[PDB]
């Protein structure tokens, strides 16, 4: 058993925000992927 | 107890103006530089590199002074005062752009000097050092635009020139040539400034307007005391008005003000990062599938059509004297126009 | 122009306007007087 | 040292007028002091202007904001604007910078020499902003000296000389007025046109008879607001809808002004009735319509055809219609179709602009003015550049109608803004909570979670 | 008291200050200059 | 048109009065310290 | 021996007032003037 | 194909503010 | 009392969205301009923006994307007349004349001034200090300024900003071409404002994040080192205040937290107050400086300067913009 | 309109991967106690 | 080849969609001791 590890946490708020700054940036980049 | 430590202690003594190990770097570096822009826009011409009247010995003003880029025949050359351009003159120094490189490099390294600065003082005050990593943004803007950028270009003749007006040219000259609105990468930066502004304005006047009473003054500026344990306004209050009106509100101060240091400066890595793809002349100038329709249909008009228009007048009526070693003669029937004006 | 008996008084004319400006530029320099109490 | 310091006060030297608010005697000081500097603005300024005026050369070339006041209450000019008499003008300026020295001195008499509470040495003059039997008494005395000055302008221009008439038979001249439109369906029409174009709302006011009727109207209306706010007491109603203090009553004069000044902006900008452009200068809409008709004129002496004349674009090179049928000139000035000026109106017929008028009575006059108002359109640089962001530099002019509207814009802007802060601060003082949240009693703690 | 004279202030103070009263000299004396 | 004219009219009236008389309704009472 | 601050104040915010116009009537006068 | 694309980023994002808005973690005062 | 309990339920504060009567109407015009600029961004058909007969395609399903697709301003022809939806004689001829360019721009700015007056109103229920809506009006006289006062200025909703991203930048592009906006002050106090402001917040933001008193340990992110609604500050700003006194000198350092953050509001509200103020004054023409020909040389010929290179670029703009509307020599409006 | 076929899948793409990862995160994190 | 285009990222929704899924569950039923 290795004691090095730790448990990952992600709360709500991070969710909301990651999806929004993926999301964003999926509908900025995207007028370019299609072209 | 050896020269070193002796010199250590001297250079980190409390004083008006902390010196630091840093301060050798960045003292003599930035004191050239901004020396050297005031010397250039003072007395300095451009008329042997760009053909330009560029200082108040020469009539103009504070907006239209600069210490200008080198002619494109000198190419990416250091432009060293003892180099074998100017070697030894100063005065033809001077008038082949070297003011123009002096600034540019004593300006990066005192860059690096400030941010070496930002390290030292940190860890001697005792604080992490996160304003560094946040000063690392305008050192990625300044390497990114005034070096990488016209070393990916043929020479330093059309990185910006050190003024005013010359930085509006260089606006519009990535406008007119490099189409840089329509670049993602500007956009991510245009929406990290203007969200940074937003965060500094919306912070500010939301601790202003949610302060405690602690005072009896009509000026509530008397009312805080730097020693003093409790915060100065209510997070409550505030949490509570921006859920309402707005729907989200920030209950983590630690969180609201890394994001006040996030939001600015990956704006400005965003936009050095396009800097570096039109260094290459990687534009996001064009759409394709817009390009083929419009060359296949002539009434098919977006406002992306008509930018594209906007360019090619931008470089047809600009390039002859933004560009004189090209020696461009375009005649007048040759000009994009449109009708009368 | 102004009426010909008046033209000796031309210049303080021409410098005229610009009292109310040095006013507020006045209410500085007696706040300076008072230590900005 | 009476309520001279913060820590008597509560204000800093920031806010320093502030600690004026219960000081009766000093505020009024301050007033009056302030007002001398308007009149000693108005006659100085007029004074400079005349000094550098030349009477030949139209006053919108030569940076005049205040000569073109008075010459359109037709004091020193004749037929077309042309001046005839620099004497009103001098005696308008040295009348106000005496004024002001009289101004200044009771203003600097109230403030550090007169008694600083004016309510114990007189309870006529001593006011507290709570009362509002006083307040309205004294927003009655303003009202009738408003209404007076409404009715000095109808006696100006019905008794004492007239008003220019840029609409007058025969080109613009000075016209005394002895018809005022008293019908209050024209007047109170004029106030229910909308804002939009091709109305306008009041700005639309183009002849001087609606104007001095709309004087007459005020004046009496103001008088007898005057008289009512003297004998009468705020209702029910208006004592619960306010906040009655000095810090409010100022946040709603600061609302009105701003509105005063957005109005102020678009009169100047868009009217050529009461600002005639003779003095101020053609109007934008009216320049564009000027270069129209000049290039119409020229090419139609070239033989051209100028009702069949075919654009770019398929629609008419000169003439075109308006969305709603009218005949107007063609190219981008199709926005500015709305403009009436007394140069353009006599080529126009009951369907628009006429062909025949056109090709037939157009008058040397009228080509001198089209040709003068496109050259003059109000178009510059801050540095006073004349014409479009791209001329070179020769000539040197900024329309007056430019600077007026721009810095009114400015103005009442931040008389917006100014309105905002107090009328916020007023609320938040007459609550108490305008020096901050109190930590033993904050009301977001008494309240349930939103979710 | 016993204040010094030549300090790091006094340095950095004077190595700005003294160019920029010669400097402003010159565009003063510029702004007498014609064509 | 004509209906679509009065039915906007009517709403706007509609909401325009609630504002004006909502304001009128001893709104300077409705806050948390005083009144 | 002391100068009132004011005083010092007053005199080099006139000193900067003369040297701004100064260069205002630079920009109308001379070198760069148009003229 | 493209305008779909588009159309649903938009509706994912507005729906993720309608979840961050009324389904949000709440402030728990302490 | 229906009445009552209606203006009870209007201005309640238990309302997870706070109403007021501001948001009485706020909430249906910006509904409104919300549902029509969706409608329209996807679904409009073209519009004759320049009142030539040249119609200009600014929806998605009409070969647009997100970066090029836009809401275009109304017709010139119809100029600062208002043009709802019942003036037209159907829809057709309200869609291709730009009818709801005048819709959305309406709804919004009356639904942004009621949002202005909204956060007012709500600082007032909560016993807050009510100067926020004085720092949100610096953003809503930039709108104004873009949506109104400028095609109020110039004669026309069609010289308006378009509502898109590609309409935006032809907007800023025809700006400098017409205005020189650059070389105006107010724009320049503008980019002050906006560079100094995300400066400013760079700055606030790291100088707090260095000074967080240890409250967590290396595995944990700091930010669970605050509770919500805590009574100590987070972080020690006396540290700060010695940091960024060694940084530059001890007296260009705030060790008022009040003052620092009135001058975070500060700086950029006013910057932004003047560029609106900007396009406003340009609105009446008064544009930035012209220093066209202004360095001449002894005998009198014309010495440029980087200002000549802008007009350069200035008249390749100018000759180019709305190359068909044209007819005449002057672009005087 | 003829746009890149490859922009499809690839924004897609740009879509689920991260935003699973995110959701996968948060998952694990709420059955955590 | 001229194959459907769609099928590529049909193929890769039909991967992604439900394994995403089942790792969500895997990996939120390793963390619940
Ligand atoms: C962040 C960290 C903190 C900031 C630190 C800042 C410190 C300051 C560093 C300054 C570096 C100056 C480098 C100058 C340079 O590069 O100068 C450029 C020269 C190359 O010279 C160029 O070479 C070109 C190609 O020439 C060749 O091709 C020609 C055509 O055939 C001819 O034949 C010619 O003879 C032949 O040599 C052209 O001639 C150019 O005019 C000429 O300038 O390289 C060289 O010195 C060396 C090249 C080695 C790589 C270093 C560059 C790093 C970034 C590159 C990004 C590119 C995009
Ligand atoms: C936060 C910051 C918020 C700040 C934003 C403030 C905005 C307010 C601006 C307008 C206020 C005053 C409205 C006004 O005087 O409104 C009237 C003005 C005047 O409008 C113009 O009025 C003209 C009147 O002139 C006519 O009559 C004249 C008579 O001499 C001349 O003959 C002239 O040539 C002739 O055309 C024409 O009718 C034009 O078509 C018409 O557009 O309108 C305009 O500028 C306004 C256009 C509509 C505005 C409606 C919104 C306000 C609620
Ligand atoms: C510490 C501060 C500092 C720093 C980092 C720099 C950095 C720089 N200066 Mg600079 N400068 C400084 C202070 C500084 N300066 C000061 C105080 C002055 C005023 C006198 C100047 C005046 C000045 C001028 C006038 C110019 C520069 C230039 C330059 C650039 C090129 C220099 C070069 O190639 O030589 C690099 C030299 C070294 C790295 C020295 C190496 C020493 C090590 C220890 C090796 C040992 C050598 C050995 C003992 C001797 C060998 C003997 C024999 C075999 C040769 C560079 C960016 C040039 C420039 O900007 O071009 C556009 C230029 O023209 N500087
Ligand atoms: C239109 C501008 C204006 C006016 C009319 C006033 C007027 C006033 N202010 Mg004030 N103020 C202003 C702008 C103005 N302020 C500005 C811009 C600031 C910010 C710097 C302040 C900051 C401020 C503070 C901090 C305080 C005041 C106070 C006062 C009041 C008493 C002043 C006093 O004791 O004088 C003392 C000053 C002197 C004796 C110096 C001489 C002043 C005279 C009037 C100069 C006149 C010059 C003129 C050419 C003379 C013409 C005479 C001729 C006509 C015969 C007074 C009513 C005070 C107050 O509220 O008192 C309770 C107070 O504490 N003000
Ligand atoms: C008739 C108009 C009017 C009146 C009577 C008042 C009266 C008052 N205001 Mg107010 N205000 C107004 C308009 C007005 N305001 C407008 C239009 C705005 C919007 C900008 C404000 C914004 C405002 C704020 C933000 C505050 C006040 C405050 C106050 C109080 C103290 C003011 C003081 O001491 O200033 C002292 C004067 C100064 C410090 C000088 C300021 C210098 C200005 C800003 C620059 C002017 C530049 C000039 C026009 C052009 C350049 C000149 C050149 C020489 C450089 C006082 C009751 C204070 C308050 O609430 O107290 C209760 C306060 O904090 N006002
Ligand atoms: C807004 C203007 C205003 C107001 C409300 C006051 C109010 C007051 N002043 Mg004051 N004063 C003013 C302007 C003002 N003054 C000016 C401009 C000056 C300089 C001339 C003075 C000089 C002054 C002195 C020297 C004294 C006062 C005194 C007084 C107090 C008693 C006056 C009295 O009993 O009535 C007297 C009423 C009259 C004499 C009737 C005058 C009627 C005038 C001449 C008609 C003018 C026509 C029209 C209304 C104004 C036209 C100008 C307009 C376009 C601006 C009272 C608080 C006294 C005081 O405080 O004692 C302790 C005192 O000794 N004042
Ligand atoms: C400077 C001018 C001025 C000022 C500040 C006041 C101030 C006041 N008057 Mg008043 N009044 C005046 C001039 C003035 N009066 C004049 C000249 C007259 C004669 C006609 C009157 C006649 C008068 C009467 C008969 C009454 C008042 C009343 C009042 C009080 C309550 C005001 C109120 O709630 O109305 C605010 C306005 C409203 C409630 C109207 C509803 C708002 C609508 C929707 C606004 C629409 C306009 C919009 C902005 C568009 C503009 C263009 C439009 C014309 C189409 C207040 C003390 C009342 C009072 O208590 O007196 C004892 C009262 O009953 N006044
Ligand atoms: C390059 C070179 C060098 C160097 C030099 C130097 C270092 C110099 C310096 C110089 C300097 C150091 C100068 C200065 C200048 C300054 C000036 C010229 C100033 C001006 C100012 C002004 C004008 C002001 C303004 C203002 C503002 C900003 C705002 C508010 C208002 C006022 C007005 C106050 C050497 C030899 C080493 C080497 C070789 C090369
Ligand atoms: C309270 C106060 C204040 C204010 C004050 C004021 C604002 C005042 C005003 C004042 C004024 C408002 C004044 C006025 C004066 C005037 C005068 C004194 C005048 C005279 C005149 C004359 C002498 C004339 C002459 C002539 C003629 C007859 C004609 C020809 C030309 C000539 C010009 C030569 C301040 C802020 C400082 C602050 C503190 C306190
Ligand atoms: C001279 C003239 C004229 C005439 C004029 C007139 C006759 C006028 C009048 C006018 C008027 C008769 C006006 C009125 C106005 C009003 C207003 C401006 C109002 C305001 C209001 C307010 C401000 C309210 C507020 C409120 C609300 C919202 C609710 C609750 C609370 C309170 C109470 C706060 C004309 C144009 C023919 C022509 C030219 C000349
Ligand atoms: C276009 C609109 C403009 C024209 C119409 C307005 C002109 C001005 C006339 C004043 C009318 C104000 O009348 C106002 O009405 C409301 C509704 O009954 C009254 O009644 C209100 O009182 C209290 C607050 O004090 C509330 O809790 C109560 O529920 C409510 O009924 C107000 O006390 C009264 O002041
Ligand atoms: O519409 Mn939009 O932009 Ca104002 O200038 Mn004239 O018009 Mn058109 O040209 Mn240039
Ligand atoms: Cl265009
Ligand atoms: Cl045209
Ligand atoms: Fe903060």
């Amino acid at each position: 058993p290795n004691p090095n590890r730790q448990p990952v946490e992600l709360n709500r708020t991070s969710l909301y925000l990651g999806l929004l700054l993926i999301l964003v940036l999926a509908l900025l980049f995207s007028s370019y992927f299609f072209n | 107890r050896g020269w070193f430590d002796i010199l250590d202690d001297w250079l980190k003594r409390d004083r008006f103006v902390f010196v630091g190990w840093s301060g050798i770097l960045l003292f003599p570096c930035a004191y050239l530089a901004l020396g050297g822009w005031l010397t250039g826009t003072t007395f300095v011409t451009s008329w042997y590199t760009h053909g330009l009247a560029s200082s108040y010995l020469e009539g103009c003003n504070f907006l239209t002074v600069a210490v200008s880029t080198p002619a494109n025949s000198m190419g990416h050359s250091l432009l060293l005062l003892w180099g074998p351009e100017a070697q030894g003159d100063f005065t033809r120094w001077c008038q082949l752009g070297g003011l123009w490189t002096f600034i540019a490099l004593h300006g990066a390294f005192g860059l690096i000097g400030f941010m070496l600065r930002q390290f030292e003082i940190a860890r001697l005050v005792g604080v992490r050092p996160y304003n560094a990593i946040a000063f690392s943004a305008p050192i990625a803007v300044f390497v990114s635009v005034f070096l990488i950028y016209p070393l990916g270009q043929s020479s330093w003749f059309f990185a910006p020139s050190f003024g005013v007006a010359a930085i509006f040219r260089f606006l519009l000259f990535f406008q007119g040539f490099h189409n840089w609105t329509l670049n993602p990468f500007h956009m991510m930066g245009v929406a990290g400034v203007l969200g940074g502004a937003l965060l500094c304005a919306i912070h500010g006047a939301t601790v202003e307007n949610t302060l405690f009473q602690d005072g009896e003054g009509a000026s509530t500026f008397r009312a805080f005391n730097p020693t003093q344990a409790e915060e100065t306004y209510s997070m409550v209050t505030a949490n509570r008005f921006w859920s309402q009106i707005f729907g989200i509100a920030f209950s983590n101060k630690r969180w609201l003000h890394f994001f006040m240091l996030f939001v600015p400066v990956t704006g400005l890595w965003m936009s050095a990062i396009g800097v570096v793809g039109l260094a290459l002349n990687l534009r996001s100038y064009d759409f394709i599938s817009q390009e083929i329709r419009a060359a296949e249909d002539p009434e098919f008009e977006t406002f992306y059509t008509k930018n594209l228009l906007l360019n090619e007048g931008i470089r047809a009526w600009m390039a002859p004297q933004d560009q004189p070693h090209e020696n461009f003669v375009f005649p007048e029937e040759v000009l994009p126009r449109g009708n009368a004006l | 122009k102004l009426p010909e008996a008046y033209a000796i008084f031309d210049p303080l004319v021409d410098v005229l306007p610009v009292i109310p400006v040095l006013f507020l530029a006045l209410a500085f320099v007696w706040q300076a007087a008072v230590g900005f109490r | 040292a009476t309520n001279r310091d913060q820590e008597s006060s509560g204000f800093a030297w920031w806010a320093g007028n502030a600690r004026l608010i219960n000081l009766s005697g000093k505020l009024l000081g301050a007033h009056v002091a302030h007002a001398g500097l308007i009149v000693f603005w108005a006659g100085a300024m007029t004074l400079f202007e005349l000094a550098h005026f030349i009477p030949e050369k139209p006053m919108y070339e030569q940076g005049l904001i205040l000569i073109p006041h008075i010459a359109t209450l037709g004091w020193g000019v004749g037929p077309g604007g042309e001046v005839v008499d620099t004497f009103p003008f001098f005696v308008v300026g040295v009348v106000h910078l005496i004024s002001s020295a009289v101004l200044g001195f009771g203003g600097v008499y109230h403030a550090i020499r007169g008694p600083e509470t004016l309510e114990e040495y007189s309870s006529f003059f001593g006011y507290d902003w709570k009362d509002k039997n006083k307040m309205t008494t004294i927003l009655g005395f303003h009202l009738i000296v408003l209404g007076i000055g409404a009715l000095l302008l109808v006696a100006k221009a019905m008794f004492f000389g007239g008003l220019y008439d840029t609409w007058a038979p025969g080109g613009g001249d000075v016209r005394v007025i002895t018809n005022p439109t008293l019908d209050p369906r024209v007047i109170f029409g004029y106030l229910l046109k909308s804002p939009f174009g091709g109305e306008g709302w009041i700005v639309s006011v183009n002849n001087l008879e609606d104007v001095v009727g709309g004087h007459i109207w005020i004046g009496l209306i103001c008088i007898a607001g005057g008289i009512w706010h003297i004998l009468t007491t705020p209702f029910g109603w208006a004592r619960r809808a306010f906040i009655w203090s000095g810090e409010a009553y100022l946040s709603y004069s600061l609302g009105a002004l701003s509105m005063m000044g957005f109005i102020a902006t678009c009169f100047v900008w868009f009217n050529n009735t009461v600002y005639p452009s003779e003095f101020y200068g053609p109007t934008g809409p009216e320049a564009s319509q000027a270069q129209a008709m000049t290039f119409l004129i020229r090419d139609q002496k070239l033989g051209a055809n100028v009702g069949s004349a075919q654009g770019p674009t398929g629609l008419g090179k000169y003439l075109m219609r308006s969305p709603t049928g009218e005949i107007i000139f063609g190219g981008e000035t199709m926005r500015f179709w709305d403009f009436r000026g007394p140069w353009l109106e006599p080529l126009r017929g009951p369907n628009g602009l006429d062909l025949n008028k056109i090709k037939n009575d157009i008058q040397p006059w009228q080509e001198r003015r089209a040709a003068e108002y496109m050259t003059h359109a109000p178009l510059g640089s801050l540095n006073s550049v004349g014409g479009v962001a791209t001329e070179i530099n020769s000539v040197n002019f900024v329309s007056p109608r430019s600077w007026l509207a721009t810095s009114h814009f400015v103005l009442a802007f931040f008389f917006l803004v100014g309105h905002l802060w107090h009328a916020g601060r007023a609320r938040a003082a007459a609550a108490g909570f305008e020096k901050g949240i109190d930590r033993e009693s904050e009301p977001v703690l008494s309240m349930p979670s939103l979710d | 008291v016993s204040y010094p004279i030549f300090t790091v202030r006094w340095v950095a103070v004077h190595t700005l200050a003294v160019p920029t009263i010669f400097f402003l000299g010159a565009i003063a004396a510029m702004q007498f200059i014609q064509r | 048109m004509e209906t679509l004219k009065i039915t906007v009219y009517i709403v706007v009236t509609f909401f325009v009065l609630l504002f004006v008389f909502g304001f009128l309704s001893g709104d300077p009472a409705r806050n948390p310290k005083r009144k | 021996g002391r100068i009132p601050l004011w005083i010092v104040a007053t005199v080099a915010g006139m000193g900067v007032i003369v040297i701004v116009g100064l260069f205002f009537y630079g920009a109308y006068a001379g070198l760069g003037s148009s003229l | 194909m493209e305008t779909i694309t588009y159309v649903f980023i938009f509706a994912c994002i507005i729906a993720l503010f309608f979840f961050a808005i009324f389904f949000r973690e709440p402030p728990r005062i302490t | 009392n229906l009445w009552e309990r209606f203006c009870n339920w209007v201005t309640s504060t238990d309302n997870r969205l706070y109403v007021g009567w501001f948001g009485v109407i706020m909430i249906p015009t910006l509904l409104a301009a919300t549902i029509c600029f969706v409608i329209a961004f996807i679904a409009a058909p073209p519009v004759d923006i320049d009142g030539i007969r040249e119609p200009v395609s600014g929806s998605l399903l009409y070969g647009n994307n997100i970066i090029t697709g836009a809401v275009v301003p109304s017709s010139n022809a119809i100029g600062l007349h208002f043009y709802p939806i019942w003036e037209a004689a159907s829809l057709d001829e309200w869609l291709y004349n730009g009818g709801p360019y005048q819709l959305i721009i309406f709804h919004f700015l009356l639904g942004a001034s009621c949002y202005m007056g909204r956060q007012w109103e709500l600082s007032y229920r909560l016993g807050m200090r009510p100067w926020i809506c004085v720092a949100y009006s610096a953003p809503l006289a930039s709108a104004f300024a873009v949506f109104l006062i400028y095609p109020i200025g110039q004669g026309s909703f069609s010289d308006g900003m378009p509502l898109g991203i590609s309409g935006t930048f032809n907007f800023m592009i025809v700006f400098q071409a017409e205005h020189n906006i650059l070389m105006h002050p107010f724009h320049q106090l503008g980019v002050a404002g906006v560079f100094g402001g995300a400066l400013f917040c760079a700055m606030h933001g790291s100088l707090v994040t260095s000074s967080l008193i240890r409250e967590t340990t290396e595995t944990e992110s700091a930010n669970y080192g605050y509770k919500f609604g805590q009574e100590e500050e987070t972080y020690n700003i006396v540290a700060a205040h010695g940091y960024f006194g060694r940084l530059i000198f001890q007296y260009a350092s705030f060790n008022n937290s009040r003052s620092l953050h009135f001058f975070l509001a500060a700086w950029p509200v006013v910057g932004v107050w003047f560029t609106a103020l900007g396009i406003s004054t340009m609105a009446f023409n008064l544009n930035g400086f012209n220093f066209n020909h202004s360095v001449i040389d002894a005998k009198g010929n014309v010495i440029n300067t980087w200002a000549d290179i802008i007009n350069r670029a200035n008249l390749g703009m100018e000759v180019m913009h709305e190359r068909n509307a044209h007819n005449f020599p002057l672009d005087l409006a | 309109m003829e746009v890149n076929q490859l922009g499809l899948i690839a924004t897609a793409l740009f879509v689920l991967v991260p935003s699973v990862f995110l959701i996968i995160l948060y998952v694990q994190t709420e059955s955590q106690q």
